[PDB]
């Protein structure tokens, strides 16, 4: 009955059921980011030389690089039998309110964790920008989420790789004492009662200090039939507004702005409530979030289900084997190197004896001298003179450091090419996108395009605050994937050039040039380009 | 043979005296020639007469000054060898833990200073869990012997619990059988209030020191011994050298049993109003401070006599005793049984004076010396290696040099519970 | 630094509730001590205080 024993069974379920990929992942972000040598079991034995030769580490890189020469973006176009600009207002929204760096590194930071390890993530917020809204005094940004196999647990019940179908989502925030105190200024929380829960890092790497605060964001998602309000708009029309969405704030604003009531239906909708929650109590019970959706996009790799569990791997999870086969090859190879005793003669002190300045290693002596007699024996006994034997790498030492490199260089090979995880990174841009498009729905002003311009629909309420009407007609467009533009004027270019492209040189072409001078930005001499290019549009009719 | 790197947290230190005392840094080109030591003047106190017919009655001026100087470096010099697993494993946290230590010996430091050198004692017969608000009878009279000795309070005040009476306070609130908002936080938190009976800081301190019962008995003043206000004297050369205004050396009968923070007061001998010089009810407390001799000590309040006949006017407007020495009067401690310090101060009375070792320089070749912020305690250290093969090793050494002074002796003060037997 | 905790055993949990709930006076603690059973969650300073059967 206890809403967090309920939180708490879902919370360990999922750690239970995710606990082997998790713990994997985490070996493989380790692997390629802090050390090869993953022997956190120490012993106090003499030292012994543990290097270091990486042969994974530039095909990393190389993919990382082929990823980031290939920026991908969400793309809104209009649905079927649509008007042709539906998507205008939400695409410039999205295009101002993801041009910042936050969006970029956060998306870089996901692909480079699902290079690496096999899956990253990253969150969509809103907040209240008072200086530059991109509307209603909000905007809408990407954050990132680091070490998404283990800070982000998902609903151990989704068979999707977006998690589509995942219903809750615990996020695992850790901090500082600092971060903590900003942490509890930032939510209105108490910055006495220092909070827990599962601390997902562990101490294998000397670190002198590590932040030990966490806290956990329960993000859970609910479908229900709700009220709509069907009214008629002043203007033409009827719309259709949810009841909870204008309860008590403008629930009489509206008539007395001179909306009339038609009819009230239910209509199904999904309802996304956060908590923040520690090991032991419910901090923020059930506060309800803009969307419809789970504000987390993950992105994976090589993402599959074994036998009704989850594996997602990277590009290293399959090298490591053979990479710590070369690192203690090329290491026991450096010891023999260096303890070893060297090439040099077998004397009997006999033999040498008064004359072991001979061959301290001067130059000084045109031969070597040695004794041939004794006053017991008579003649010293004659032997052929023996040397220690070289140092030598065994065959089988050269055979496996050519082996083990050989197979690691075999299967780091991802594909041929990085279309696999190129095109998982576009479904993630395809769930980002559905996902703000819902939050947009929620929180922003979206206007209607009437065919008699571009009308809102708003008013205020008693306490000067203004809430957004929105019409039921909101999805008019989907998402595809396309290039990565910094706005719509950018976009636009883009599609002139890319027409001027196939177009010949008919008239056609001519109208697309001047299209071209005509959306080209501001200088001087562009500026004198660009007016003349228009007033040529307009005398051409 | 299986090791961890998770470390095993088992102890974590507070040190609140040595924040609340403020640092002084003094220019050290001047030092070096000083003597590392530098003098400030005290807040000029005026006579005054009356009448109209006043001639040959012009007073002069007289300025006092007391000398602020230093101690000596605290290190934690030591030895790594190059070799050894273990100690490759615990170096950088045997630095952290230098770190830690080096600013528990400053806060250290500055507890003792101010428990030894406080010339206020407010005793009790018995000990602070035996009545009712008898904390804050302990706290409202230490505010009260500030108040009426009129001392300057105006940068702040602070008052300081060992554990055991912060916890006999608390036991003090919550046995009240109501629950408001002082009791209500002494409960749910062990705190009884942040200001109490007018002190805007009350803290407990885990290292206050625990004071020793002195042995003496029957100890009586040889000879009459009148003290005088002085800025200067000459010395044996003519050169004219300054006079500390906060020590006095008296001549006791024998002081056997006398130790240095030892609390004493003479009998008759009454506190004055410093600048209304109006008496009080209150014997004045002295501390000793260094037991020279076997017949002399320092006390580190002066007490200059108002009735003294042998001072100068201006010499007399610095009293703060009613009477003087008497050749009889009995002194008779004040600490007659173990029991740890409560200590209270004026926020101006300790100052941390602090310096730095130059050893950065050129001339120190081989050696590598950077800077080394101690934290908690706002000071700054150097941290300097140099590598040895005469024994294959390598030597670490983080120095401090530092003091701390107490300006104003009869600005801090102690409390003594349970002064029975 | 990780927190600290205190466990009673019911039956001093039972005389700790009945000594806060004597008091001759009811202003919040006591009366939590008077609907529930409970004492309080922090008491002297520990972090967590709680019952052990």
């Amino acid at each position: 009955e206890n809403r967090l024993e309920s939180i708490l069974s879902r919370f360990d379920a999922d750690w239970t059921a995710s606990d082997e990929a998790r713990r994997e992942a985490k070996n493989d972000l380790f692997f390629s980011r802090v050390s090869q040598w993953d022997d956190w079991l120490s012993q106090y034995t003499t030292l012994q030389y543990r290097g270091q030769f990486d042969v994974v580490r530039p095909v990393v890189r190389k993919l990382v690089s082929e990823m980031r020469q290939n920026p991908i973006d969400v793309l809104y176009r209009p649905k079927d039998g649509a008007r042709p600009d539906a998507a205008d207002v939400l695409m410039g929204m999205y295009r101002t309110d993801m041009r910042h760096n936050t969006a970029k590194i956060a998306v870089n930071i996901a692909v480079r964790e699902q290079i690496e390890a096999g899956v990253g993530a990253w969150r969509l917020v809103t907040d209240y920008e008072d200086q530059s809204p991109t509307s209603n005094n909000q905007v809408i940004r990407r954050e990132p989420i680091h070490s998404a196999c283990s800070h982000v647990i998902w609903d151990s019940n989704s068979k999707l790789m977006d998690k589509s179908d995942a219903r809750h989502c615990t996020v695992i925030h850790s901090m500082s004492q600092n971060g903590w105190e900003d942490f509890a200024e930032k939510y209105d929380l108490d910055a006495d009662d220092i909070p827990s829960f599962q601390n997902p890092n562990d101490w294998v790497f000397p670190w002198l200090t590590q932040d030990t605060i966490q806290i956990a964001e329960f993000y859970e998602v609910v479908e229900k039939k709700e009220t709509a309000f069907i009214y008629q708009d002043p203007v033409t029309g009827e719309p259709v507004s949810y009841f909870k969405r204008d309860i008590k704030d403008v629930i009489d604003d509206l008539a007395d702005s001179g909306f009339i009531k038609i009819a009230e239906r239910q209509i199904k909708r999904r309802r996304v409530y956060k908590s923040i929650i520690t090991c032991t109590a419910v901090l923020k019970d059930k506060q309800l979030i803009a969307g419809e959706h789970i504000p987390i996009v993950p992105v994976f790799g090589e993402w599959g289900f074994v036998e009704d569990k989850e594996v997602y791997e990277g590009v290293v999870r399959l090298t490591k084997d053979g990479q710590r086969l070369r690192n203690m090859i090329m290491s026991f190879n450096a010891d023999i190197v260096a303890r070893t005793p060297k090439k040099k003669p077998f004397f009997w002190p006999e033999q040498i004896a008064g004359f072991e300045h001979m061959y301290d290693g001067n130059d000084d002596y045109p031969y070597y001298l040695l004794n041939r007699t004794d006053e017991n024996s008579g003649d010293l006994p004659t032997q052929p003179l023996a040397y220690y034997e070289n140092p030598e790498v065994p065959q089988a030492n050269a055979y496996m450091l050519e082996a083990a490199t050989s197979a690691v260089k075999e299967v780091a090979t991802l594909g041929v090419e990085t279309y696999v995880f190129q095109d998982n990174l576009a479904t993630a841009m395809r769930r980002d996108g559905e996902i703000y498009q819902s939050i947009v729905n929620d929180i922003y002003d979206v206007p209607r395009n009437v065919t008699i311009l571009m009308a809102e629909v708003v008013d205020l309420a008693t306490g000067e605050k203004q809430v957004l009407n929105d019409i039921r007609g909101r999805y008019e467009c989907y998402t595809d994937v396309g290039p990565s533009f910094q706005s719509m004027k950018q976009q636009n270019r883009a599609e002139i050039l890319e027409l001027l492209g196939k177009t010949p040189q008919g008239t056609p072409e001519y109208q697309l040039l001047l299209l071209q001078y005509f959306t080209l930005l501001d200088g001087k001499g562009v500026e004198m380009m660009r007016d003349y290019a228009n007033k040529q549009l307009i005398q051409m009719g | 043979t299986l090791a961890v790197d998770e470390i095993i947290e088992t102890i974590s230190a507070i040190t609140p005296m040595a924040q609340k005392a403020k640092k002084y840094t003094p220019p050290a080109a001047s030092m070096q020639r000083s003597s590392n030591t530098i003098w400030m003047p005290v807040e000029q106190e005026s006579p005054t007469q009356e009448g109209w017919d006043l001639t040959d009655k012009a007073t002069g001026l007289l300025e006092l000054n007391v000398a602020v100087n230093m101690g000596e470096p605290d290190n934690d010099f030591f030895q790594l060898r190059a070799d050894d697993l273990r100690d490759e494993t615990a170096y950088r946290r045997r630095i952290q833990s230098a770190a830690r230590k080096l600013a528990n010996n400053v806060e250290l430091k500055v507890a003792n200073m101010a428990a030894e050198m406080g010339s206020l004692v407010i005793t009790s017969p018995d000990a602070i869990g035996t009545n009712t608000a008898d904390a804050w009878n302990f706290v409202a009279d230490a505010e009260e012997i500030m108040f009426s000795r009129e001392l300057n309070r105006d940068m702040g005040t602070s008052y300081f619990f060992n554990p055991q009476d912060y916890k006999k306070a608390g036991y003090d609130l919550t046995k009240r059988d109501i629950f408001g908002r002082i009791p209500e936080e002494a409960y749910r938190d062990g705190t009884i209030q942040r200001q109490v009976a007018g002190f805007d800081d009350v803290l407990r301190s885990p290292k206050l020191p625990v004071l020793t019962k002195s042995t003496a008995t029957g100890i009586t003043v040889s000879g009459a011994q009148s003290f005088k206000p002085v800025a200067w004297q000459l010395d044996n050369d003519g050169n004219k050298v300054n006079v500390d205004n906060r020590f006095a050396t008296v001549t006791l009968s024998a002081t056997t049993g006398m130790k240095r923070g030892d609390k004493i007061s003479f009998a008759g001998v009454k506190f004055l109003g410093q600048m209304a010089k109006n008496v009080l009810a209150q014997d004045a407390t002295f501390s000793v401070v260094r037991v020279v001799d076997g017949t002399h000590v320092e006390i580190t309040p002066k007490p200059v006599a108002l009735d003294d006949v042998s001072l100068s006017p201006e010499q007399r407007a610095y009293a703060n005793v009613n009477t003087s020495l008497a050749d009889a009067m009995a002194v008779n401690i004040l600490n007659v049984k173990d029991a740890r310090t409560n200590v209270f101060w004026a926020d101006d009375a300790i100052r941390i004076v602090s310096q730095p070792i130059p050893a950065n320089h050129e001339l120190f070749a081989g050696m590598k010396t950077t800077s080394f912020s101690i934290p908690d305690v706002g000071l700054n250290g150097i941290f300097a290696t140099q590598g040895d093969i005469s024994t294959l090793s390598g030597l670490c050494r983080i120095a401090l040099w530092y003091g701390v002074n107490a300006t104003r002796p009869e600005a801090i003060g102690v409390g003594l519970p349970g002064q029975t037997a």
